[PDB]
């Protein structure tokens, strides 16, 4: 049921619902891309896909993975330049922290503080909220490896193991699965399950080129981008 | 206060003396007067302690967000002018003096003078209050071609001399050298410096 | 879609946004230019369709200086075109006087996007029917091609085109390997492909325009000059024949 | 219609129809014509009286001694438009101590008028310059429209019936460059004369003219000095 | 005012004077200089006394707000910037003299807090008009790594100089302990001057103030 | 900005956007409060999607100072918003009156930010109801503040999914005279009735206010109170 | 000096179960004499008294704005206010004014409405609460004040004990202050009533 | 944006303020609220609406605000709006005795308020306050008072009068029984609980206060459980004696 104008603005229809915020979710999948976010014991991987359509495009400029801080890192799935805004967002946010504050801004603070900018575009009628999703990996201090994901709707969660774009239902279904099951959750058992979570929804045999991997270690909290190399190198492990 | 630092084939070394004096009295004798702005950038700092550590964090602020929107580590020539504007805009309601120096894989070591909100280049550079007794002492020591310890070897004995004639110098000397490798931290304790006519 | 297709600051039921896609359409009806980035530079081609014989040769330019190392080339409505080569110019200006060196052509790119962008978020304002190209070279970051379009999006390229025959132009690009070829060869095949591009029965007359910035420039951005351009279009005419 | 009462709506074909409907209200406007030799940028307009008991509007303005314009559309609007040209013209005097280049005068147009078309609650300029100015560049004809649009040009013609002065300053194009002062203007006139229907002719009531060159700073002749220009040709 | 801090194997040890003078006259003989900010930050104010009492007070409510947000045990390097930055913004007219010394997951950390600004983290620090007394019995006998008897016993010495040495200084030592199982407030920890009785012997006889008026309000019908 | 307000008066007096927010209250998770003699208690039902939540990452019972505890129904990030301006309200009424703030003076400051989105320009209400716990004379205090801004000091209250029949297995239970122990059992209890499958310490939540101050129960503890189910 | 325009002299004193303020009642500007009937002690409650010296027109600014905002705090908070938190509440109202501040010392006399512990205590011009558990004093003879005070304060007063040392620690340090005097008036607020004397003072 | 605009401050075309209109009847819901002018004191009795036996009782009363120390007043509409408009009567109240050391005389306070109400019906593009309230005070100037005022920000001084649900017919009641100049507040509470048994007794669902002047000093109180059951029993046994 729609009242008004409750399909054209955020406000409320008859049941309570914000239906602006709803075609925001929708808006995500738009896009047409899928990203998995895994935690581990000692690590925390992003994967998502890296689709050059074009040989005229500069490969190197196309990426969902984008570096916060040194230590933070995060993909981005839905609406691009949505995306590459909150993404700017979220780097001003980072180091006016570490100015007024004196420390690094924890990985979840830093996504409170995006998901509360967001719940702002819906509470206020002059304004759409953004079309994307934001994944953030990082290595806290005293918590170990963190995996926090938030809305066009202004929340926020911290997870084990997450998904986001078309195949997020599919993914999180595979991925609570996997959970369940005896694991020592490695590095390498971390990155696999990611690659394998996306191969398997997306029933697609990966090429180095077809996707991109993001990490952060206890051993080397720095955000790392993983090379075309690096990428073959856990793609022809799963082949045996 | 005594700050110096040097431009060497491959990088820069700065040093600073450690005395924070309140008039006659010494506040703090241990003072690391070089404060880094970026991974491979420092500046020395000297004048007002407030407005140098003020201007030193809005520029490490400032640096750090340029360096992560240009997915590269800042230049030098960006650190020294992100200072001098700082420095400039403000040359009325500030009184201090912050040399910056390090390291570029596009210039190289390079050290900048950001006096009054000016910007230079130098092959060196002195300044503080104890610079005033030493600019004949590094006219006629400094020699073209240095390498990493000459340059050290260098700073030391031009800080020493000073600290020993300056009542506003003394403590411990802080030398930094700053190369693409990384940077390396030292400490010349007040005992172990070098020793010139002192009577 | 109808309802949901007047405001920027309205998602429809499926998760678009209409307007923005309204403005993309302005650039679609518009004529085409090209970009192309080779192993020494950039170099810029536009079909630029001549409204009346009346008009003087150069007028309505859609090649711009935007900093003394950075060229645009626009499509799609030329006041609004106009206006972003004024906040690139600014955006340009305001990097020097903060670093005091060439504002790099990525950062360039990124930071004129998001004006872009912000006008696709409010009903307050229209966003930009405008999709444009920057172009650079550096000794220490080479050729940079990038292009960004009236939804914020910015992206570098190889080869690109913007305009009514984007795609034509685009098969045609693909056919060159720019990637080993310089600017005074590039030329002559950006004027062929805007030649090819080009519909004699549609539109009555066109002007070529030619930008460039490489290492034969020394880094400069700067109009092709007109005896290169002339051999360019010489070329471009005898290989429409055979 | 939906996308047809603000600038801010673009409409599913990629127009923006606030800004056509600001376009008419040039062709509505009498018909003014612009030209140029290489040492004179003439303008000529079409003077329409409301009754034979009321004076025929002024079209031609001054802007500063170098520069004028003729107008086609809102007057209030190009009385704005006029004001604005007038003070960025005398900005460059006080600041430089030289004359504001014409093409640099007519990008601040561009950008000025392009701001309303793109803010909500706000409206295009309605109306429609042409620009008669002399610099280091020599003379100068210069078109600015609703759209924010501008055009350098050699020769031009805006308002009613103006397709009519277009096809005759088309053909004639070629003359132009070599043309004296009075058959330039003499050109000019002609072109004007095509849009009028074939009973009314050009008089010293609704003729205007304004003229700047290598020689002369920016001069209007309306009543009994438009009167010489006038004699030379009477045919159709 | 004395007051001091001191960097022990353990933790921090603040003490801090219990005087307050009102230009050359003792207005309070038992006033309380040292400052709770969180649990195991605190901070010891000399300077302007209004404006130690107000920016202390606003940096504990302003790590409230951070300690609920975060969910974490504030930091001393956040108390410091925070400190900072407010007083530079006044240009030293906020008289605000502070010395901040707390346990965080990075240890025990003592810090100097200036008027204008400026800061030093230091091993040990003193400030207020008896400064150069405490921190001449602290350059005399400081050594790193003392225990917390060995601290206590040179800060109470350090603050002890100050009150002896200095007419601005006076009363009792409070001091401070902060460890990583938290802070012990040693209100009073020892007091310099032993009861200074007398033969008070000055009582009125009830009549010996000639009164004018007189009027009795009762309060029991509210009662 | 939009300037004018989004919320206004039906023909029939209604305002229709607070009745809508109400609705979003209503279809939120279930949440209960209980006044005991000697405390408050707050309970609520944390129940995630799936076990790749990171369960201790985020909160429903919320503290809002040492004295005053929070837990709602309806929409997660409106909370988030009133959280931090209770802990703001909170704070400036300490650094002038130097005692923490009365729940009753906090009810009444963050029930009027709520009254102000229900009649300022270009925003919708928010779409949560509060419960607001509280220790400050010598006893306990349970609140409750509604979308429009309007506020109820209660003895015992349901929100959420099944609130009318929370509401009346509460009237049959509540006793003036129970110890906060007990409060708690009946608490549990209530959310039981609504819950839809197996409830362990890790999908419910109970914050506690007493003497002592507001705090939330650890799971070990929720694991003990569960073990009397 | 400007806290010497007008002159004038505050006390408060703790007793047992019971508390004292007493004030000068001279107005005047230097050295005239302009009235000897000015209020300087303002109720703030039941058993709650402030007192303030001073230049007059900012006793009278600061009595009234405080009033104000108390009437606004016991109507939003239904109850009487606690000493201590009237000091809190002068504290902040001082301070607001910080770099440009009303020329008045308070200080304030009470007993708690719940508890009936005594309570007394004093801010300076820029609000710095100062709490003691014997004498507070502010005026232009703080050392003649001082000086009564120390030598005649005791710990456990009884209502008329505490009535006879306030009077003569008020009488004998206002006759050694040129701009102070004129009549002196107490105040004893007990538990179940407020007592008020003006004495018999010196008049020059 | 014009689409999304309410358009609340503006007329229709029967020269008529809708916004105004439809927040009257709001107030119509809201419990029944009376106020009575005697010639010993003024009083408001109020259908009380917060009825629940999970209710805790933490304030003195749900509907009586108590504005200054000679003055009071009940509400009737939105309460989350009443709030708002009572804080704003304690600041007008005490801004006025900060200018000139006296109370606000009754009147001064009610059109103070008023002017606030009827500035959102003319400008600002705001929903008007869904509040009716009624003022008890007294001053040196007209003594007792009563006053009303509507969303609309119009106000008038009554004898007697009722705001809220079934009002009209408490108003026709109340002009059968009031004796102009002949009303004791003993004799106006008992019509008050006449009133109030039609257009709704018990205590619990009943709020009384009276205002009075006792040795110079107003005093303002809310009626004990154990006070209006008396005037509840007062009322019963008057039915029974015409039985
Ligand atoms: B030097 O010029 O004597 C010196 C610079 C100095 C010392 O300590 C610091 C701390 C941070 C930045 C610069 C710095 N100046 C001082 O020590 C003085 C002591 C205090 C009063 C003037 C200045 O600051
Ligand atoms: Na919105
Ligand atoms: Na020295
Ligand atoms: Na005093
Ligand atoms: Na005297
Ligand atoms: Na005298």
């Amino acid at each position: 049921s729609s009242a008004g104008f409750d399909r054209h603005i955020t406000i409320f229809s008859p049941e309570g619902r914000l239906y602006q915020v709803e075609y925001a979710f929708k808006a995500i999948n738009q896009g047409g891309l899928t990203s998995v976010a895994v935690r581990g014991k000692d690590c925390a991987v992003i994967v998502t896909q890296k689709k050059v359509p074009d040989k005229l495009l500069d490969s190197s400029t196309v990426t969902h993975l984008f570096k916060i801080t040194e230590n933070i890192g995060c993909v981005m799935t839905g609406m691009t330049a949505d995306s590459r805004s909150q993404v700017q967002r979220a780097r001003y946010e980072a180091a006016n922290w570490k100015y007024k504050y004196g420390y690094e801004i924890p990985v979840d603070m830093l996504c409170k503080r995006i998901a509360d900018i967001s719940q702002v575009y819906t509470q206020n009628a002059e304004m759409r909220p953004l079309g994307c999703c934001m994944i953030l990996i990082g290595i806290d201090e005293e918590q170990g490896p963190q995996v926090y994901k938030c809305d066009p709707a202004g929340y926020y969660c911290g997870f084990k193991a997450t998904a986001a774009g078309v195949k997020q239902t599919e993914s999180t279904s595979f991925l609570e699965k996997k959970v369940k099951k005896k694991f020592d959750w490695t590095f390498e058992q971390t990155v696999e399950t990611a690659i394998t979570c996306l191969s398997t929804v997306l029933s697609i045999d990966f090429k180095p080129s077809e996707i991109e991997v993001g990490v952060v270690t206890v051993e080397n909290p720095k955000f790392r981008i993983l090379t075309e190399a690096e990428i073959d190198a856990h793609l022809v492990a799963l082949a045996e | 206060t005594t700050i110096m630092a040097v431009e060497f084939d491959g990088g820069v070394v700065m040093g600073s003396d450690s005395r924070v004096s309140a008039g006659e009295a010494v506040v703090n004798r241990v003072f690391d007067k070089l404060s880094p702005l970026h991974e491979r950038i420092y500046c020395a700092l000297s004048g007002s302690a407030a407005d140098a550590q003020a201007v030193a964090d809005m520029a490490a602020y400032q640096l750090e967000l340029h360096g992560i929107e240009l997915e590269e580590p800042p230049l030098v020539l960006a650190a020294a002018n992100v200072v001098r504007n700082i420095s400039y805009k403000y040359r009325e309601d500030l009184s201090a003096h912050l040399m910056v120096a390090g390291w570029d894989q596009r210039e190289g070591g390079q050290v900048y003078g950001t006096l009054g909100g000016m910007l230079t280049r130098q092959p060196f550079a002195i300044g503080g209050s104890g610079s005033t007794f030493i600019y004949g002492y590094v006219d006629a020591a400094y020699k073209p071609g240095m390498s990493p310890e000459e340059c050290r070897r260098f700073t030391t004995d031009a800080i020493a001399l000073a600290m020993s004639r300056d009542g506003s110098s003394g403590g411990v000397i802080y030398l930094v050298t700053i190369t693409a490798a990384g940077v390396d931290h030292r400490v010349i304790l007040g005992n172990e410096l070098p020793k010139f006519y002192d009577e | 879609g109808t309802g949901y297709d007047l405001s920027a600051s309205t998602f429809s039921p499926d998760g678009r946004v209409f307007q923005v896609e309204y403005a993309m359409k302005a650039v679609e009806n518009s004529s085409t230019a090209i970009g192309i980035r080779c192993k020494d530079g950039v170099v810029f081609g536009v079909e630029k369709l001549v409204l009346s014989k009346l008009y003087e040769e150069g007028s309505n330019k859609r090649l711009f200086n935007v900093d003394r190392h950075v060229g645009m080339a626009v499509a799609g409505l030329l006041a609004d075109a106009r206006s972003l080569a004024d906040i690139a110019r600014e955006e340009a200006s305001n990097f020097r006087s903060n670093f005091g060196y060439n504002i790099p052509l990525k950062h360039l790119a990124d930071r004129v996007a998001m004006y872009v962008h912000a006008y696709t978020l409010y009903s307050a304002v229209r966003p930009f029917g405008c999709s444009f190209m920057l172009g650079s070279y550096s000794v220490n970051d080479g050729a940079q091609l990038y292009m960004i379009d009236p939804s914020g999006v910015s992206y570098g390229y190889w080869g690109c085109a913007i305009g009514k025959a984007r795609q034509a132009a685009k098969t045609e690009i693909e056919k060159l390997q720019m990637k080993e070829m310089t600017c005074r060869d590039i030329v002559k095949e950006v004027a062929k492909i805007i030649y090819i591009v080009h519909d004699e029965v549609k539109d009555k007359a066109f002007e070529l325009e030619l930008s460039w910035v490489g290492e034969l420039t020394n880094g400069r951005h700067e109009i092709v000059p007109k005896d290169i351009r002339e051999e360019a279009e010489k070329y471009a005419k005898e290989s429409l024949k055979e | 219609n939906q996308y047809d009462n603000d600038v801010t709506v673009w409409s599913p074909q990629g127009r923006i129809h606030q800004i056509e409907y600001a376009m008419e209200a040039v062709k509505q406007g009498s018909a003014t014509v612009g030209l140029k030799s290489k040492t004179h940028a003439v303008l000529v307009a079409l003077k329409r009286a409301q009754s034979e008991l009321a004076a025929h509007q002024k079209k031609i303005l001054h802007v500063d001694n170098h520069i004028g314009i003729s107008i086609a559309g809102l007057t209030a609007d190009a009385r704005l438009l006029c004001n604005f040209m007038r003070q960025e013209c005398l900005d460059s005097r006080f600041v430089f101590d030289r004359p504001l280049p014409v093409s640099r005068l007519v990008s601040l147009i561009g950008s000025k008028t392009q701001i309303p078309t793109q803010r909500y609650g706000r409206r295009p300029y309605g109306v429609g310059l042409l620009i008669a100015g002399y610099d280091d560049m020599g003379p100068h004809i210069f078109q600015t429209c609703p759209s924010a649009n501008y055009f350098d040009c050699r020769a031009m013609s805006i308002g009613a019936r103006s397709q009519s002065a277009r096809t005759y300053l088309e053909r004639h194009m070629s003359e132009f460059m070599e043309c004296n002062l009075n058959e330039l203007v003499k050109h000019g006139l002609r072109a004007l004369r095509e849009t009028l229907p074939a009973e009314q002719d050009l008089t010293t009531k609704n003729v205007s003219i304004g003229i700047v060159g290598k020689d002369l700073e920016f001069t209007i002749y309306d009543d009994d000095d438009v009167s010489p220009f006038l004699e030379g040709l009477e045919e159709r | 005012t004395t007051i001091a801090g001191l960097v022990f194997q353990d933790g921090v040890i603040l003490g801090a004077d219990t005087r307050a003078t009102n230009d050359s006259v003792v207005a309070d003989k038992s006033c309380e200089k040292i400052h709770f900010i969180a649990p195991k930050i605190y901070c010891c104010g000399a300077g302007v006394a209004a404006d130690a009492e107000m920016t202390t007070r606003m940096v504990a409510s302003k790590m409230e707000l951070h300690a609920l947000s975060t969910g974490r045990e504030p930091r001393v390097a956040t108390v410091t910037r925070i400190l900072r930055q407010t007083l530079f913004r006044y240009q030293g007219h906020v008289g605000a003299s502070l010395i901040v010394g707390g346990v965080d997951l990075t240890g025990p950390q003592l810090y100097g807090v200036h008027p204008h600004g400026s800061y030093s983290r230091l091993p040990f620090t003193a400030l207020g008009s008896g400064q150069d007394a405490a921190l001449a019995v602290l350059e005399d006998r400081f050594q790193p790594n003392m225990t917390l008897e060995a601290a206590q016993g040179l800060l109470v010495e350090a603050v002890t100089a100050g009150i002896l040495g200095d007419l601005g200084s006076g009363g009792n030592v409070d001091a401070c302990v902060i460890t990583k199982t938290g802070a012990k407030l040693l209100r009073t920890l020892s007091s310099p001057t032993e009861p200074v009785k007398r033969s008070g012997r000055y009582h009125f006889v009830p009549g010996t103030t000639a009164v004018l008026t007189q009027t009795v309000k009762p309060l029991t019908l509210e009662l | 900005g939009y300037s004018f307000s989004l919320t206004t008066f039906s023909p029939s007096g209604k305002l229709v956007q607070i009745e809508y927010a109400l609705a979003a209250v209503a279809g939120g998770a279930p949440s209960v409060g209980i006044k005991a003699a000697n405390g408050v208690v707050l309970a609520t039902e944390k129940k995630q999607k799936s076990i790749l939540y990171d369960e201790r990452s985020v909160h429903k019972v919320e503290p809002i100072t040492k004295h005053i505890g929070l837990v709602y129904s309806g929409m997660g990030p409106d909370y988030r918003v009133l959280v931090h301006r209770a802990r703001k309200l909170a704070q400036q009424y300490y650094l002038v009156y130097q005692e923490p703030i009365p729940t009753a003076q906090l009810v009444q400051r963050v029930a009027s930010v709520m009254q102000e989105y229900t009649q300022s320009g270009g925003v919708r209400p928010f779409g949560v109801s509060l419960l607001i716990c509280g220790w400050n004379e010598g006893r306990p205090y349970l609140f409750q503040s509604d979308p429009s801004g309007a506020y109820f000091a209660w003895k015992a209250t349901a929100m959420g999914k099944n609130y009318v029949n929370g509401k009346t297995f509460l009237e049959k239970r509540y006793n003036e005279d129970l110890e906060l122990e007990d409060a708690i059992h009946t608490a549990i209890l209530t959310l039981k009735e609504s819950f839809e499958g197996q409830m362990t310490e890790d999908n419910i939540e109970v914050g506690i206010c007493n003497e002592a101050g507001f705090r939330r129960l650890t799971p070990t503890e929720v694991k003990d109170y569960l073990a009397a189910i | 000096s400007i806290m010497s325009y007008n002159g004038g002299a505050v006390m408060a004193m703790k007793g047992k179960n019971c508390v004292a303020i007493a004030a000068d009642r001279r107005f005047g500007i230097q050295a005239q004499m302009v009235t000897t009937d000015f209020q300087k002690i303002f109720p703030m409650g039941d058993r709650l008294y402030i007192g303030l010296a001073g230049l007059a027109t900012d006793v009278q600014t600061v009595a009234q704005r405080l009033k104000f905002r108390l009437n606004l705090y016991e109507l939003k908070e239904g109850r009487q206010i606690k000493p201590y938190t009237l000091m809190s509440m002068v504290a902040n109202l001082l301070y607001e004014k910080r770099f440009g501040p009303y020329y008045t010392e308070p200080v304030i006399a009470g007993l708690d409405p719940k508890t009936f512990k005594p309570f007394i205590c004093s801010l300076d011009l820029i609000g710095c609460p100062m709490v003691t558990d014997d004498f507070v004093v502010s005026g232009t003879c703080a050392e003649q004040m001082y000086g009564m005070c120390e030598s005649l304060w005791e710990p456990n007063m009884d209502p008329d004990h505490l009535f006879e040392t306030i009077s003569q620690a008020m009488l004998n340090a206002v006759d050694r202050d040129a701009v102070s005097g004129m009549g002196v008036i107490v105040h004893i607020i007990e538990k179940d009533k407020i007592t008020t004397r003006t004495l018999k003072a010196r008049m020059d | 944006s014009r689409r999304y605009d309410s358009r609340t401050t503006i007329f229709s075309p029967e020269g008529r303020l809708y916004q105004v209109e439809y927040a009257m009847e709001a107030i119509g819901h809201a419990g029944t609220c009376l106020g009575i002018l005697a010639n010993d004191g003024v009083l408001l009795a109020a259908e009380r609406r917060n009825i629940h036996k999970l209710l805790d009782e933490v304030f003195f009363s749900e509907k009586i605000y108590k504005l200054n120390e000679d003055m009071a007043c009940s509400v009737a509409g939105i309460t989350s709006d009443a709030n708002v408009l009572t804080n704003e009567l304690r600041l007008i109240a005490q801004r006025y005795l900060l200018q000139y050391q006296e109370p606000i005389p009754c009147e001064q306070l009610v059109t103070a308020l008023c002017d606030i109400k009827q500035a959102y019906t003319q400008f600002g593009g705001k929903r008007p306050f869904g509040v009716s309230l009624l003022y008890i005070g007294w001053d040196k100037h007209y003594g007792f008072q009563l006053y009303q005022s509507d969303p609309s920000g119009n106000y008038g001084g009554w004898k007697a009068t009722c705001i809220g649900n079934n009002s009209a017919a408490a108003v026709s009641m109340l002009k059968q029984d009031y004796k102009e100049g002949e009303m004791t507040l003993k004799s106006a509470l008992a019509l008050a609980i006449k009133v109030l048994n039609k257009t709704m007794l018990s205590a619990e669902k009943v709020e009384i206060a009276t205002l009075t002047r006792e040795n110079g000093k107003t005093v303002i109180r809310v009626l004990k459980q154990k006070e209006v059951e008396q005037l509840i029993k007062k009322h019963e046994e008057e039915e029974a004696k015409a039985e």
